């Protein structure tokens, strides 16, 4: 009965989690300090700043953060799954049947799962040629907020992210979040975005005597620094003389605009200000003479340096520099152009030759709007970023546990052993994802995790509708929709490998007994 | 609060009978007095088996009985309106509303609903007597009861009470009534003219069709034998002197013949086969067994004196189905009695039932089916029933209450809100989610069709036309439903305190 | 929620403490500190100060009424019969649903024609010794033995005659009541100039 | 219903109780019970909510939030918490009897997005370029909350603060929330003269007598062209064996910084700035240098005390070389008041830290001033973009329910119930005031919805003052644009985070 306990308790820790899953989830109090209560939906924080102190659930709650550190998100999935399977064989022990058995079963099943998903539901990573679809489709349900404008997300993001490449083992085509620089932006209307097939910034106007304003044909990758605001002290207070440490900071600032002489005799119009600079430096040198930048983000440098193929670590030891930098900087950008561009004073950079990456201006109107397009823009970029690089899709919300479900019932059907019925109620436990996304879309989980079995049956059963086989839900919907024309999905990877964890734990805390 | 603590008890009741509402209702077994088992559909059934010490909910028991008395058709939609009704009245008071207010608002919103309904008359009954339309106007109410029966109950009490609609003014609704055949099919049940029962008579048939009838109730007894002591008498003279007064009573019976003119009679008590071969000699009937409801209202009927005397027809007793004849259908053989005349042509429903528990049952739905007869022949006009008109006054309502300031205005949203809660109760029952069925129904209410209803029979919150689909409902019915309603409603709010 | 019940019944208490107090007929009540000693007094501003209130909203009238009451200190008793009879009357028409804010418009309307009519009430001329000795005789007798009243009121009119010249108020200063043991009162007059400790 | 989610409905309506009553002009008070002695009477919700922190609840969200609202905006900003648990109120009634708990964040949404619409649609324009009427607008608000007589004083002098407050940030064009805003509690003196102060106090100048007085040019001078940092720990660490020798080494390090203090007197700025601290050993020697120098600034400090000077940059005394924002500093004067002798600085058309020329025998009047210029703050921070403000004062309720209850009737859905369910709860602000007011709640609430169903009424309401239901129009009183909106906005947003909640722990 001790491991009937255990059951009452992983259920106990599985129901906390439920509400959380899928993107409507609603949000859950857990304390873990008595000094402030945390608001979060998100299942990976959830289970990792909560415990419980039932042994049973710290195995679980382990296992989970394992699958959630090892292969990412999907922890919630795995707790629910775990968990529901683990009652349900306990339903089974209490029909006599002993645990091994269904641990048994459960193994083969999990077998069988990690053959039937690889095998007929999966996409061969060119999303079966309709990724210029499948993304109009998911920038609408990745970004509800949007609304409207729509379609122009999709055909951004599909060139903007395929035009990025990754290098990697043997080269995986994995295009990062970072690939894409996010220029939040207001004060026009909303329609359209620039995307910068390429980097974009903002330069001093008017000191501009290097011709950056127009078309280069060459460029550079050197930083830039200019001070008089003591920002290099070669000489401490170790000594007192009173007139003994002021020369030294005028005598830098000269050293360094001859530096700076020695970096404009060179040319290569991309000179970019290092961080450091005081504001009364920056009111200082927009009269006093500089080529600089207002101090732009320094993440963006080095991804600008990153995407010009030359980082000035290889030439120089600091982002100041004191040695004559090497010609290893000699930037390679085939056209950067000046435009008074989206009624802002920006510089275009195109698609800098070797190693590259992307940007978007916003061309927005009022600035919280205009946040949420921000938002809704990185949520694209991300999702998307894990559709691509997962190489390998199995079609997400309930669609592959309502498959699976039938499949492996018929499976138990025809298995004839010991463990047959832990083949068939592994299915009917594993479709607790379909029932937990229907019951948090606000849909009665009895008629739409029906029409999921109803679907799934009539498309693997009659073969004329191979393509009824790729219908799930995962938001709040009327009527399930296809992932064919919806484009809804998750890495078949993770999706595999947290199913496999999840059969895992329900293994491990069903060979506990006594 | 004394006010909500009677309130409770219409709530009470109100939640008990809102599972028996309409078809897919949910059934209830009542136990009689006697620890009798069965399961009904009829809520008024419900409330004769279900005791009533609360005095708000006795309130609502005569106004159902009071429906009854007026029309038979909806007697289970005043008490769950008025439940309904109450609980908004509640929601008024914990507002903070005085009573007397909320009381003039429903009446002025019950008043301009009396006078609207008729407005939502989608057409009448214009061709009756004909069984195409009367059917199909009785379907209503069969499935109103029970379910499984839709068309035939429907087309068996259309053809039954076309037969009892000669006179073009009016009828009485006793003139069809029910006889029981247990374990027989539900569907071998079949329509006859007159009077009929099942249990056997004795003597040849001879159905005499001017047989002016001897009416007696028990004009015979059962077996009794004298003890000369305390111990039994040795003679056998008791029994011989006994059958031959039978022989000659039934002589002077033949003689009688001329003053009584019966070829028939009835009794209670039991006869032997020394009565079978005297009738058979004399070629008469005589039905050995009846109930006595059964008895009491062919005494009524009959127009006849009736009494449990040993003694040969009298004068006074003259028969008024006087072409009596016997029949067998439903394999079951029965005694006939009818009138040719088309005056008071009663004509009588033989049920054929394999359960007593369905069969009466079945009974209640036949009832309520000569009941919406009635309410047609009275009035014609037909309304669009099955939330249909429930949603459509509720609109009509809260567009008054919309309109219409004043301290009112929350009595007539109530009460539209009363109205809106008869759908929700009935999708309750039918097994859909109420609140997206409503909001549906009533927003395809706001424009074009003006009868649309919800479908009980489909799965997903699902609303269809009313018309097309032939489930209408009684104008008249429904008219005197919601006075009553309110009336009960608006008087049981008025007390507000019990006194022992 | 008439939460404010108890704010009344706490009024009504702390009122009933502090009736019988009035006039030089009426009672004196003792303070018996924690030391055990004794305290004999009749003015309302010691007896707010009684930190045996036994109820918190009474503390808290009784502070308002002495913060109140220190800017002239001849009116501090009183005022807690006032205000326990406004709330007497204000639970009595509480009792009907009646909300509290009209009947503190109406005080306020009351207290507006009231301070007007009291501007008429009052009597104004110059201070002589007579109606001087008559008004602190009335101010004193109210909180002292009838007996010695008057032998106390002489020197308090004395006291407040010797510093007429101009508009200033009471200051210590110049009136610094000097006390010592003695076996009987015999004239407690104040002495011209001042006394040593 | 899931019955966590109830517990968190019903904790929300317990803190609404606390405070419901406790709105508007004509408010009702409130009693603490300190179990260890004493006791508060208050009627300023906002003190009740900081005080009554025993609420272990969800409804920590509530309190956070609502202490967010109040150091963000703060004036009648208690009316959220009333808004949250009547609309929470009214969600349990459908959450309850049909578990839903998602359609009905759907509904609050557009609830929201409505009632933004129909705030932007049925106020009244007003300008912000004329005194003639944000006078008489802004007079009236500020009255309503605590004032009586020294309305049109305290008025004129934070509006005209407000007013120098305008345009400081020269690209979103918004002014700070209370990084400038700060106030000096200057005490006594004769309490009408507080008059306008178009600038800030400079407090540690004129502690001795001889400190400094009425230079111009506002000078500084750094460690660039004529200082240095061989002032500071110039000879050794400091090291710690007894106090004699510990004040010895600390008056090493000062003395140096001494040294180069003297060589700062030569230089003659008007100010100067230092980090670390200064001595007053070399302070007592800057007759001649009429110098201050303000010492252990933070960096909120070296910035907003600084660009309020707009100070120069000087190597010398003769020239100008540098100034942080031009001649920011017009004036600077010291009256000659306090034992602290009260330096003013004065600075135009910057964004600059603040400080009002403010006297008072007693600190109410002195602590009001804050609270006026934060609604002031408001007012011209909704008007400089939005040049319109809100009947509010419970008025504009009526409208927007109104408004919100047509658009539901053209909506379909069964989220068409809890929209319609937010209209009616929006309408606690009204009846709250109308209760306080000890009117008839339903007859009154029922004849103001009713002439709210007219045409163009859309700015009829309750007088707060009186109880009665004449029109808040051509009245006087008047809410603004930001904080109805923000309102909102608060009172949305919590009502989501509270039925989003659906377990703990
Ligand atoms: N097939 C149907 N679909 C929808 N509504 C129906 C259907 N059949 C009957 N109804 C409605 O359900 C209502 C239920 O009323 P009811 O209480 O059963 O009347 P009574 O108990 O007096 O016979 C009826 O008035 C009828 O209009």
């Amino acid at each position: 009965t001790i491991r009937s306990q255990n059951v009452m308790a992983a259920a106990s820790i599985a129901n906390i989690v439920k509400s959380s899953l899928g993107p409507v989830g609603l949000d859950k109090m857990l304390v873990d300090d008595i000094g402030d209560v945390t608001i979060t939906n998100d299942g990976a924080t959830i289970l990792k700043l909560l415990e419980v102190e039932h042994p049973a659930a710290k195995v679980l709650c382990e296992l989970a953060d394992l699958q959630d550190k090892e292969v990412g998100d999907g922890t919630t999935s795995v707790v629910i799954i775990a968990a529901e399977l683990l009652k349900n064989a306990d339903e089974l022990v209490k029909q006599k049947i002993h645990p091994t058995s269904v641990i048994s079963g459960y193994r083969l099943a999990c077998k069988e799962a990690v053959r039937y998903i690889n095998e007929n539901l999966i996409v061969n990573t060119d999303e079966l040629g309709r990724d210029c679809l499948i993304n109009a489709a998911k920038t609408s349900m990745s970004s509800k907020i949007i609304g409207i404008n729509g379609d122009f997300f999709a055909n951004m993001v599909v060139d903007a992210v395929l035009a990025i490449k990754y290098t990697d083992i043997r080269g995986q085509p994995r295009y990062p979040v970072n690939s894409v620089n996010i220029l939040k932006a207001h004060g026009r209307s909303q329609m359209e975005s620039m995307l910068i097939s390429g980097y974009a910034l903002n330069c001093v106007v008017g000191s501009q005597g290097m011709p950056k304003r127009i078309v280069n044909a060459k460029i550079a990758c050197l930083d830039f620094s200019l001070q008089k605001t003591k920002m290099k002290l070669g000489v401490q207070v170790v000594i007192t003389d009173p007139e003994k440490l002021d020369q030294i900071r005028q005598r830098e600032s000269d050293i360094t605009k001859e530096r700076i002489q020695k970096i404009l005799a060179t040319g290569a119009n991309v000179i970019l200000t290092t961080g450091g600079i005081d504001d009364m430096c920056l009111k200082y040198f927009v009269e006093a003479g500089a080529m600089a930048v207002r101090r732009v983000l320094k993440r963006d440098l080095k991804r600008i340096a990153k995407a010009s193929g030359a980082t000035i670590l290889s030439t120089l030891a600091n982002l100041e520099g004191e040695e004559t930098f090497e010609a290893a900087m000699l930037g390679q950008a085939e056209e950067v152009v000046q435009e008074r561009i989206c009624d802002d004073e920006l510089i275009l950079i195109k698609n800098t030759k070797a190693r590259t990456s992307a940007s978007i201006i916003l061309r927005g109107a009022n600035d919280f709007m205009c946040d949420e397009m921000e938002r809704s823009l990185h949520d694209a970029l991300c999702v998307v970023k894990r559709v691509l690089e997962s190489k390998s899709v199995v079609p997400g919300g309930g669609a592959v546990e309502a498959a699976l479900s039938i499949y492996l019932e018929n499976y138990a059907t025809s298995m004839g052993s010991r463990e047959q019925l832990a083949i068939a109620e592994f299915a009917r436990s594993l479709l607790v994802i379909p029932n937990t996304l229907a019951v948090n879309a606000a849909q009665d989980s009895t008629d739409l995790v029906a029409k999921l079995r109803a679907f799934h049956n009539e498309a693997q059963v009659n073969p004329e509708r191979k393509n009824l086989k790729w219908i799930g839900l995962d938001l709040s919907n009327g009527k399930p929709r296809d992932n064919k024309q919806a484009g809804v999905f998750e890495p078949t990877i993770v999706k595999v490998k947290s199913l496999k964890f999840a059969t895992e734990a329900a293994i491990t805390i069903l060979r506990i007994d006594d | 609060e004394a006010v909500y603590r009677n309130i409770q008890a219409c709530k009470e009741l109100a939640q008990t009978t809102r599972t028996a509402y309409g078809p897919n209702g949910m059934n209830k077994m009542v136990i009689n007095h006697l620890e009798k088992l069965f399961v009904t559909n009829d809520a008024a059934t419900i409330l004769r088996e279900l005791e009533v010490q609360h005095p708000a909910a006795k309130m609502i028991v005569m106004a159902s009985h009071m429906q009854e008395q007026e029309v038979g058709d909806g007697t289970n939609f005043v008490l769950v309106f008025a439940g309904a009704l109450l609980e908004l009245a509640e929601e008024l008071l914990r507002i903070g509303l005085s009573v007397s207010e909320v009381i003039e608002g429903y009446e002025i919103a019950c008043r301009k609903a009396h006078e609207i309904l008729p407005n939502l008359v989608c057409c009448s009954a214009k061709n009756l007597r004909d069984i195409d339309e009367v059917s199909s106007l009785l379907r209503t109410s069969i499935m109103s009861k029970q379910y499984g029966n839709e068309v035939f109950l429907a087309k068996l009490i259309a053809q039954a009470c076309v037969s009892i609609f000669p006179d073009s003014g009016h009828f009485n609704v006793d003139n069809i009534r029910v006889c029981k055949i247990l374990g027989s099919g539900i569907s071998s049940s079949s329509v006859l003219h007159g009077m009929v029962f099942k249990k056997e008579t004795e003597g040849d048939v001879t159905s005499v069709k001017d047989a002016k009838i001897a009416v007696y109730s028990c004009p015979f007894d059962g077996m009794i034998t004298e003890t000369k002591g305390t111990v039994l008498i040795k003679t056998a003279e008791e029994l011989m002197n006994f059958s031959k007064g039978e022989e000659n009573l039934m002589d002077a019976q033949v003689k009688a013949i001329a003053d009584t003119g019966a070829n028939v009679v009835v009794t209670g008590g039991k006869v032997a086969d020394m009565a079978l071969h005297y009738a058979n000699k004399y070629n008469i009937m005589l039905v050995r067994l009846n109930s006595k409801w059964d008895l009491r209202r062919l005494c009524k009927t009959v127009g006849a004196t009736a009494l449990p005397r040993l003694t040969p027809p009298v004068l006074e007793e003259m028969g008024h189905c006087d072409s009596v004849y016997l029949s067998e259908v439903g394999d079951t053989q029965v005694v006939v009695f009818k009138h040719e005349k088309e005056d008071g042509a009663i004509s009588t429903i033989v049920l054929r039932g394999s359960t007593d528990n369905l069969m009466d049952d079945i009974e209640r739905a036949v009832d309520d089916g000569v009941n919406t007869f009635k309410v047609l022949t009275r009035d014609k006009r037909l309304v669009p029933g099955g939330g249909a008109t429930e949603i459509e006054l509720a609109k009509q309502i809260t567009s008054y209450g919309e309109t219409c300031p004043g301290l009112e205005q929350y009595a007539i949203k109530k009460f539209a809100e009363a109205f809106e809660a008869i759908p929700r109760a009935l999708a309750e029952n039918s097994g859909v989610k109420a609140n997206e069925v409503i909001s549906k129904l009533y927003a395809v209410h706001q424009e074009g069709n003006k009868n649309v209803g919800l479908d009980i029979e489909a799965e997903v919150p699902a609303v269809k036309d009313m018309l097309e689909a032939g489930i209408l409902d009684t104008y008249l019915g429904k008219y005197w439903a919601i006075k009553l309603a309110t009336n009960a409603a608006v008087t049981v709010l008025r007390v507000d305190q019990i006194i022992m | 929620q008439a939460a404010l019940a108890v704010n009344i019944s706490a009024a009504r208490g702390l009122q009933d403490v502090l009736r019988t107090n009035l006039g030089p007929k009426g009672t004196m009540k003792m303070l018996v500190s924690g030391a055990g000693d004794i305290k004999l007094t009749k003015d309302g501003n010691v007896l707010l100060h009684e930190m045996q209130i036994q109820h918190p909203t009474a503390s808290l009238i009784a502070k308002v009424a002495t913060a109140q009451d220190d800017i002239t200190g001849d009116g501090t008793t009183s005022n807690v019969l006032i205000i326990g009879e406004l709330l007497k009357q204000a639970d009595l028409y509480i009792s009907e649903g009646l909300h509290p804010r009209i009947i503190t418009e109406g005080f306020e309307a009351a207290k507006e024609k009231a301070l007007q009519f009291l501007e008429e009430v009052k009597v104004s001329r110059e201070m002589d010794r007579e109606t001087l000795i008559d008004v602190a005789r009335t101010s004193l007798r109210t909180k002292v033995h009838a007996e010695l009243a008057d032998v106390l009121t002489e020197a308090v009119v004395d006291s407040i005659l010797a510093i007429k010249k101009q508009d200033e108020p009471i200051d210590l200063f110049m009136i610094e009541i000097m006390e010592m043991k003695h076996k009987s009162e015999t004239d407690t007059s104040l002495i011209r100039g001042l006394v040593l400790d | 219903g899931r019955k966590v989610q109830s517990g968190n409905i019903n904790a929300a309506k317990t803190i609404a109780d606390i405070i419901r009553t406790c709105l508007g002009p004509k408010s009702m008070m409130k009693m603490l019970l300190d179990p260890m002695g004493g006791i508060v009477m208050t009627n300023d919700g906002n003190a009740i909510l900081r005080e009554i922190q025993v609420q272990h609840p969800a409804a920590k969200s509530m309190i956070e939030i609502s202490r967010t609202q109040d150091e963000e905006v703060g004036d009648g900003t208690t009316s959220v918490i009333i808004l949250a648990g009547e609309m929470l109120s009214v969600a349990e009634h459908f959450l309850e009897q049909q578990m839903h708990p998602t359609v009905v964040i759907s509904a609050y949404r557009k609830a929201l997005d409505d009632m933004i619409s129909t705030l932007k649609k049925i106020s009244i324009p007003v300008d912000i370029s004329d005194s003639d009427m944000m006078l008489n607008i802004i007079n009236s608000s500020i009255t309503t909350k605590a004032i009586s007589r020294w309305s049109s004083l305290a008025c004129n002098i934070a509006l005209d603060a407000v007013k120098m407050v305008q345009f400081e940030e020269n690209g979103r064009k918004e002014i700070d929330i209370k990084k400038y805003a700060r106030v000096e509690k200057i005490p006594g003196g004769i309490i009408e003269d507080s008059c306008v102060l178009r600038g800030v106090m400079i407090n540690k100048d004129v502690t001795h007598p001889r400190m400094r007085r009425y230079i111009k040019n506002p000078r500084i001078v750094l460690l660039d062209s004529s200082l240095e940092y061989k002032k500071g720990e110039s000879q050794t660490d400091i090291e710690i064996t007894r106090e004699e020798d510990f004040t010895r080494i600390l008056q090493m390090e000062e003395e140096y910084i001494q040294q180069l203090c003297e060589d700062i007197i030569q230089l003659k700025p008007d100010v100067v700035i230092t980090e670390k601290g200064i001595s007053d050993l070399a302070q007592h020697y800057l007759m001649r240098a009429n110098i201050t120098a303000i010492r252990r600034v933070r960096k909120t400090d070296n910035n907003r005390i600084a660009r309020a000077c707009g100070a120069r940059i000087v190597s010398r005394p003769e020239e100008l070389r540098e100034d942080d924002v031009g001649t920011g500093a017009g004036l600077l004067e010291i009256k000659k008041i306090g034992d602290e002798y009260f330096t003013f600085i004065t600075d135009c058309k910057d964004p600059k830290a603040c400080t009002i020329l403010l006297r008072g025998a007693s600190k109410e009047i002195l602590s009001e001033v804050e609270r006026n210029l934060q609604d002031a703050m408001q007012v011209c921070r909704n008007v400089l973009l939005d040049p319109q403000l809100v009947p509010g004062g419970g008025a504009s309720e009526m409208a927007v329910a109104h408004a919100l209850t047509e658009k539901s009737k053209a909506m379909t859905g069964v989220e068409q119930w809890p929209y319609r369910a937010v209209a009616q709860a929006l309408e606690v602000i009204p009846r709250t005031l109308i209760q306080n007011c000890g009117a008839s709640t339903i007859r009154l609430l029922t004849s103001l919805r009713a002439k709210h169903t007219q045409e163009n009424c859309e700015t009829w309401g309750v007088n707060g003052e009186t109880g009665t239901l004449v029109d808040m129009k051509e009245l006087g009183i008047w809410e603004p644009l930001a904080v109805k909106l923000q309102t909102y906005k608060t009172a949305v947003e919590t009502a989501v985070l509270l039925l989003r909640i659906d377990d703990i722990v």
